[PDB]
């Protein structure tokens, strides 16, 4: 919600990236869920990897 | 430098005013010769224009008074050529 | 051309020129200094024919210079000024006006 | 023979736009670590011509919402001042010489800002009303400065005629007298052509593309030429007026060689600077063109009315 | 071409009900713009170079903030052109048709009189034939407001400070 | 005949001027945008090719759909790819845009831009390689040296 | 991007990929370094700073950059770890933690 | 490498020497190999009015010299 | 009249590149592609609607300002004059006021925002 | 209530640009100096009622050098005339007024 | 004291403002302290804009120069060696 | 009388009716005086061009910078108007009658 170029209110929609990766990782081995860590961050992915 | 420079661009300016100074006096003299020539030729014209129009004086002063008016475009220019009317009005302004 | 001239027509041609300037600002009638105006095309012509006859060369160059620009400068003709200046001065005797 | 003049100066200046679009990629490239368009023609030469042929062969889009007068008026407008603004420059001899060829500059650029309004009020589109808006604000922060600057530098001049401006640099760049006002008429014609640090008005990482986001093909082409024939004609403003250069009358090309590398040099000082910093917030563009320039544009314009007076060195007025 | 002045003046009077017809004020303003560029022109024709440009350098400037003011204030959610409301249109044609008659009345009857006389020949023939030498006559009695006009300066000088504190005050709330 | 080689001659100069000026769009969904970065990157250089990343969709040619598309996402794709001015082409990078990839199977996942909007370049991998969507790019190129849409209305 | 570049191989040569390596999995990693891999590292590590160097040439003092970002979305420490910021967003802010160093 | 910049900056700078040689040319051809006379004041123009009809051609440029007086 | 002239030849070579845009291309248009564009998303309220300026002030002022330097033009003939110290005198009075109201414009925050 | 402070304090605030007869910059005339220097000589001091009607006849002159009315409706009679003239073909203007004699320098 | 704190805090906070104002401040002073510009009121007046009309000689002016260049008159020796 | 003279006249007397006649937005009656204002700055410019009035060719720009003083003076007027009442509406301005 913009005043002129002023933001009154900052709502942030998510979702559109939601791809149900915990939902995933349910049906699949522990070895074949890591992989799907390192497109959680795709800017830093061994740190994912290592995490998990 | 700017200094020096305008100096000498002011040296230089009053040394053609000088110039236009030394050849004015021959161009009013042409000038007041064409003006009268053209205003003859207009009197002259209009006598054989105007003749047959009732009650018309030609050459009649529209002032009162018996002194010299400087003439106005259409006084001099007023039967000419439709090209030599658009120069002697329009020349100066629109030459670029 | 004239400008060319101009600074030597002042000086030689100055009591034909400055008698028709005085009718023209004293009568404000220009029907009334007619004479006096075709006595200054009299002596501009006397002025150009002595020219003619001394310096006729010198002259033509100096003009062909100041033609050129466009503005028709006398700074960007010093030189051939000089030439003019130089053949009037003897065998004419003229000098010209300084600068005011 | 004048309309042939007005076609020499009306072609050569769009095709030099089309390369400056070409060199301006590969200096940001080369700047970059990059290279510019490189496989389009011998070193990318063919690359202007297939971006135009692209773009004139792209269908282009009447936006449902948009109101179709002012949306085709104002890409017009922009080129054709463009264009127009480039009639009395003096290289050496200008096409159309005004005694005040200046303010006729001036009020040119003053019409071409409706051309960026009228095109995003006309977009009917919020990033575009945005754009015309910041273009609104933009035109407030430097028109006063840009005039004082202007006045400033001319009052050495003696007239607003651009022709004369060469005649006063004869000995020495007017920019060696002017330095500070040189500097802000810099930034001042850096801001007023939506260029580097000032690209309010399109924003491409703020507001997609600005005022032309709903403008396409044909229309988006001529607001492009716009654009960098106002970047090429301001900064030949910019070498007339500081970079004086030597004129022999009888070889008028050495002047215009001089001339057209200053312009150059300007131009890829405007690319470099559009690789070099990071975009002002309007905000902050105001702010600076109010409250440091302004200031010193005012007291700078005393002190050059003041010099010639103190120093008897007025210019003459023929 | 010799009525070239005659085309730009009606031109003039067209820009004139074109934003007396009130349209939406964003194209009232353009209508402006054509009005005072034409007048530019006019004031050109006649030898005013510095008047006319200036009377385009400073409305060029002025309309821009109302632009900017018609969509912060004046901005209607479905704005309104000539061809949008038949008050509008109403008016507009009204003014074209006033324009024509009286032109038309003017041209092919040489000497008209409606409230003034006006006379059909063309503005060239008041011009008049002296030479102002190495002169731009108005350039020079503009510039007598520095040496001449000392009292003009002071009070619009004190008019445009006022100005200012007075914009300020009004928008203070 | 001397008409078909006009247009022959024009359809080519047509087709070179729109493959050599491609303007993608930039649109970048998930893992394989970053990918798409590095193609602009100094060692790959799209920009070398004329291959421009312009913004908005009403100034582009190209739309790379890079990353997965989730149901969420599908009508802002398509709105996106609907208002870009014909002629308009879609290259699909990475397994996730191309059949789902990884998310295939997911509730939130459209299994491949192609049930969205029509695709000219299928880019294989998780992610392509820098290089991978350089080629099918290069190979864009290529599908549009090979457009005869004049040569054919001269035969319609 | 250009050294963005140059480490995305050393996930290539280690991995076989240059973004998703899936090299680190429970246990370790999943190969061995391939011989010459540390010395190609340590010659991008050492001149890798001159590289940041050039990046604060241009951001660090410029006067635009500072007025894009100096007092601009200021977090107290309070609200940050209200709100729960962690990382730069806590350092940020003054916050002395690191989950590097306190729970390494 | 950089010098590769070198021929559009050089296409460039042809196109921009076009329009003040050709504008240059174009007034020396139309003002008999002379600078066109400049008008700035009144007196500049009258002084060009004066030239044209010297002349007799209608045309300004051509100027008589000495050889025409007497 | 070579100055209409050349404004004749721009707006004519300027239409004529629209009138080859808008006619030469291969045109297929549609509800959804002429729409507004909102970053792929539908806008939420009309584009013509109310657009607040926090800087009404700065161009109300701006205005004046554009006085004062229409006021401010005329001085490199004003210089020309005999009368140097009465024209230097009130030519520093002009813009001695002009500095005064910008002054005092920033001092009651004028030139600030919202 | 014209208080006059001008005359009183011998203050010249806005007497210099009343008329076109005072002094101008480079002594540039106006185009009816003549006419309304003899309008304010003649009407100096007799009163504003005597000045309507005794100096009428220099006003009558100053307003005609002014708009040019009556001279603006002499030559458009003579157009007219010359046009009518010329439509029945009892009038050739002369070659110096169709462009066929060079002017006088 | 007050003076100097204030000049360098002006000068450490808000530069700009203060090179303005000794600008302004030295384009109000200095020309009244100045002998050149007594110079440039001449030269103004010493450009001749229009033409020098003569006045009819009655035999009693001494000092007008009834002459092309003969001594008398004002003389621009002065602009010359400026 | 030149038939421009009676154009700017009757460019006058239309702006001045426009102003006169109020449609719905205060704006459009402030573009009518800046109209009515540029009509009355060609005129005069005409008139002292026209008469060679040198000395009186610095009045067109006085009325010039007193019609931008007046066009500020109403755009102040105006967003008031808005603040207080939310659109520029010549018909919100109600509460003084008589
Ligand atoms: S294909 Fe792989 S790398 Fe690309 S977006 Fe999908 S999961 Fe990420």
């Amino acid at each position: 919600e913009l005043s002129g170029e002023m933001v009154r209110k900052c709502d942030p929609h998510i979702g559109l990236l939601h791809r149900g990766t915990e939902k995933l990782i349910e049906y699949k081995t522990y070895l074949q869920a890591l992989p799907y860590f390192d497109r959680l961050d795709y800017v830093s992915m061994m740190c994912n990897e290592q995490a998990y | 430098s700017m200094m020096k420079w305008n100096r000498e661009r002011r040296r230089l300016q009053i040394e053609d005013f000088e110039a236009r100074i030394a050849l004015m006096p021959l161009f009013q003299a042409e000038k007041d010769r064409r003006v009268l020539q053209m205003l003859r030729e207009n009197l002259e014209e209009e006598a054989i224009i105007m003749k047959d129009v009732p009650d018309w004086k030609v050459g009649e002063s529209v002032f009162h008074t018996t002194r010299w008016v400087t003439p106005m475009m259409g006084e001099l220019y007023g039967l000419r050529t439709n090209e030599e009317i658009l120069s002697a009005t329009y020349g100066f302004i629109w030459y670029t | 051309v004239l400008k060319a001239a101009a600074h030597h027509y002042g000086a030689q041609c100055d009591k034909p020129n400055k008698e028709f300037m005085l009718c023209r600002w004293e009568e404000k009638d220009p029907r009334r200094c007619l004479e006096e105006g075709k006595l200054v095309n009299q002596c501009a012509l006397d002025f150009f024919r002595q020219i003619k006859r001394h310096c006729a060369e010198p002259f033509t160059e100096y003009w062909t210079c100041i033609d050129y620009s466009g503005l028709q400068l006398f700074r960007h003709c010093r030189k051939q000024q000089a030439k003019f200046d130089e053949c009037v001065l003897d065998k004419l005797g003229w000098v010209r006006p300084d600068l005011g | 023979m004048f309309m042939i003049n007005i076609l020499s100066l009306i072609i050569p200046i769009l095709l030099a736009v089309a390369f400056l679009t070409l060199v301006e990629r590969k200096v940001l490239g080369y700047m970059q670590l990059r290279k510019g368009p490189n496989v389009v023609g011998p070193y990318g030469l063919l690359q202007p011509i297939a971006d135009a042929l692209k773009l004139f062969t792209k269908e282009p889009l009447r936006p449902a919402t948009s109101s179709i007068s002012m949306f085709i008026i104002a890409p017009i407008l922009a080129l054709s001042l463009a264009l127009t603004m480039w009639v009395p420059l003096p290289m050496p001899y200008p096409l159309i010489n005004m005694n005040l060829g200046v303010l006729f500059m001036l009020a040119m650029s003053s019409l071409a800002v409706y051309s960026i309004l009228w095109s995003g009020w006309a977009s009917n589109s919020k990033y575009a009303l945005i754009g015309a808006l910041r273009a609104v604000a933009q035109t407030i922060s430097y028109e006063v400065t840009l005039a004082i600057i202007l006045l400033s530098v001319l009052l050495m001049n003696g007239s607003y005629t651009l022709s004369t401006l060469i005649t006063t640099q004869e000995h020495i760049w007017m920019i060696f007298t002017s330095w500070p006002l040189a500097m802000m008429w810099f930034i001042s014609t850096l801001a007023e052509t939506n260029r580097a640090p000032f690209d309010l008005t399109e924003g491409e990482s703020e507001l997609v593309s600005g005022f032309n986001v709903e403008y396409a093909a044909g229309p988006f082409a001529m607001f492009f030429m716009a654009e960098y024939a106002n970047i090429i004609m301001m900064n030949a403003f910019t070498a007339i007026l500081f970079l004086g250069a030597s004129h022999d009358p009888h070889t008028p090309e050495l002047y215009t060689i001089n001339f057209v590398l200053k312009t150059l040099a300007l131009t890829i000082t405007f690319l470099w600077i559009r690789a070099s910093y990071p975009r002002f917030r309007y905000d902050q563009l105001m702010h600076l063109l109010w409250k440091s320039f302004l200031p010193l544009t005012l007291a700078l314009c005393m002190w050059h009315i003041s010099l010639p007076i103190m120093t008897a060195s007025i210019p003459p007025q023929s | 071409t010799m009525y070239i002045a005659f085309i730009l003046s009606t031109i003039f009077v067209i820009g004139f009900v074109g934003f007396s017809s009130k349209p939406s004020p964003i194209y009232g303003g353009l209508g402006l713009i054509v009005s005072g560029g034409v007048g530019c022109g006019i004031v050109l024709n006649f030898g005013g170079s510095f008047l006319g440009l200036m009377v385009f350098l400073i409305y060029l400037g002025g309309m821009l903030v109302v632009f900017g003011y018609t969509t912060a204030m004046a901005t209607e959610m479905y704005p309104e052109v000539w061809v949008s409301n038949k008050t509008v249109f109403g008016a507009f044609v009204s003014g074209l048709m006033m324009e024509f008659c009286m032109v038309y009345y003017a041209l092919k009857e040489e000497e008209v009189e409606i409230i003034f006389k006006f006379n059909g020949l063309g503005d060239w023939v008041i011009y008049d034939t002296g030479d102002s030498g190495f002169f731009s006559e108005e350039a020079m009695g503009i510039a007598a407001l520095y040496s001449y006009g000392t009292w003009l300066v002071i009070v619009t000088g004190w008019s445009l400070l006022i100005g200012v504190v007075v914009i300020m005050e009004i928008t203070r709330g | 005949s001397r008409g078909e080689y006009v247009v022959a001659k024009l359809d080519d100069l047509v087709n070179w001027a729109r493959r050599s000026s491609l303007w993608p769009m930039t649109f970048g969904l998930a893992c394989c945008a970053v990918e798409m970065m590095h193609m602009a990157a100094p060692r790959y250089d799209m920009d070398r090719f004329g291959v421009v990343f312009r913004a908005s969709p009403r100034q582009s040619d190209v739309m790379i759909v890079a990353g997965t598309l989730t149901n969420k996402m599908a009508p802002a794709l398509r709105k996106v790819y609907d208002q870009m001015p014909e002629p308009r082409y879609v290259v699909s990078m990475g397994s996730c845009a191309n059949g789902g990839g990884y998310y295939h199977y997911s509730y939130s996942v459209v299994r491949g831009c192609d049930r969205i909007v029509p695709v000219d370049i299928y880019v294989p991998g998780c992610p392509p390689t820098a290089e991978a969507l350089l080629y099918g790019i290069l190979q864009l190129q290529r599908k549009i040296k090979r457009e005869k849409r004049l040569r054919i209305w001269y035969r319609r | 991007f250009e050294e963005r570049e140059k480490m995305f191989e050393f996930y290539e040569r280690v991995s076989g990929a240059r973004m998703h390596a899936a090299y680190i999995r429970p246990g370790g990693v999943h190969q061995d370094l391939p011989l010459g891999l540390l010395d190609d590292i340590y010659e991008f590590s050492k001149n890798f700073s001159f590289r940041i160097d050039e990046l604060e040439e241009m951001l660090t003092n410029n006067r635009i950059w500072r007025n894009r970002t100096v007092d601009i979305g200021v977090v107290t420490a309070e609200d940050a770890l209200n709100y729960g910021f962690s990382g730069v967003m806590l350092r940020g802010s003054g916050i002395q933690w690191d989950l590097r160093k306190t729970q390494p | 490498m950089w010098f590769e910049i070198l021929p559009g900056i050089a296409v460039m700078a042809a196109c921009l020497f076009i329009p003040g040689m050709a504008t240059a040319h174009i007034h020396k051809f139309t003002n008999g190999g002379k600078e066109k006379r400049v008008a700035h004041f009144s007196y500049q123009w009258n002084l060009m009015e004066r030239d044209r009809c010297i002349s007799g051609v209608n045309r300004y440029h051509v100027t008589k010299g000495l050889e025409n007086i007497d | 009249m070579n100055i209409m002239l050349t404004l004749l030849t721009n707006v004519t070579l300027a239409s004529l590149l629209v009138l080859i845009a808008f006619w030469l291309p291969q045109l297929n248009a549609y509800s959804e592609k002429t729409s507004p564009y909102e970053c792929g998303f539908d806008p939420m309220g009309s584009a013509r609607l109310p657009f607040s300026m926090k800087f009404f002030l700065v161009a109300i002022t701006f205005l004046l300002f554009d006085l004062e330097i229409a006021l401010l033009l005329p001085l490199p003939w004003a210089s020309q004059t005999n009368n140097l110290k009465t024209m230097l005198t009130m030519a520093l009075f002009l813009l001695i006021l002009l500095a005064a109201s910008l002054a005092y414009e920033w001092t009651q925050k004028g030139l600030e925002w919202a | 209530p014209f208080f006059d402070v001008q005359k009183r304090l011998g203050l010249d605030l806005d007497r210099w640009m009343t008329i076109q007869s005072a002094e101008q910059p480079h002594k540039i005339p106006g185009r009816c100096h003549a006419f309304e220097k003899e309008w304010i000589e003649c009407a100096h001091g007799i009163g504003g009622i005597r000045a309507e009607k005794e100096c009428k006849i220099e006003f009558d002159d100053f307003v005609e050098c002014l708009l040019r009315q009556k001279t603006m409706k002499r030559l458009s009679a003579i157009k007219r005339q010359r046009d009518k003239l010329i439509k029945e073909g009892k009038y050739t203007p002369p070659p110096h007024h169709l462009g066929k004699e060079d002017p006088r320098p | 004291g007050r003076i100097a704190s204030f000049l360098k805090n002006a000068w450490a906070k808000e530069p700009v403002l203060v090179a303005s104002f000794a600008i302004g401040g030295l384009a109000i002073i200095l020309p009244s302290l100045s002998p050149y510009t007594n110079y440039a009121i001449r030269i103004n007046r010493a450009t001749p804009y229009n033409y020098p009309v003569p006045l009819r000689d009655d035999g009693n002016m001494p000092d007008v120069p009834s002459h092309p260049q003969d001594p008398q008159g004002p003389s621009l020796e002065w602009l010359k060696n400026l | 009388m030149p038939l421009v003279y009676m154009n700017i006249i009757m460019a006058f007397a239309i702006a001045l009716a426009g102003l006169l006649m109020y449609r719905s937005h205060l704006m459009s009656s402030l573009l009518c005086l800046e109209g009515m204002m540029l009509s009355l700055f060609i005129m005069s410019t005409l008139i002292i061009l026209n008469t060679h009035f040198t000395l009186a060719n610095m009045m067109p720009i006085i009325l010039l910078v007193f019609a931008a003083c007046e066009a500020a003076l109403g755009l102040s007027l105006l967003v008031m108007v808005s603040n207080t009442y939310g659109t520029d509406y010549v018909q919100n301005l109600n509460l003084l009658q008589c």
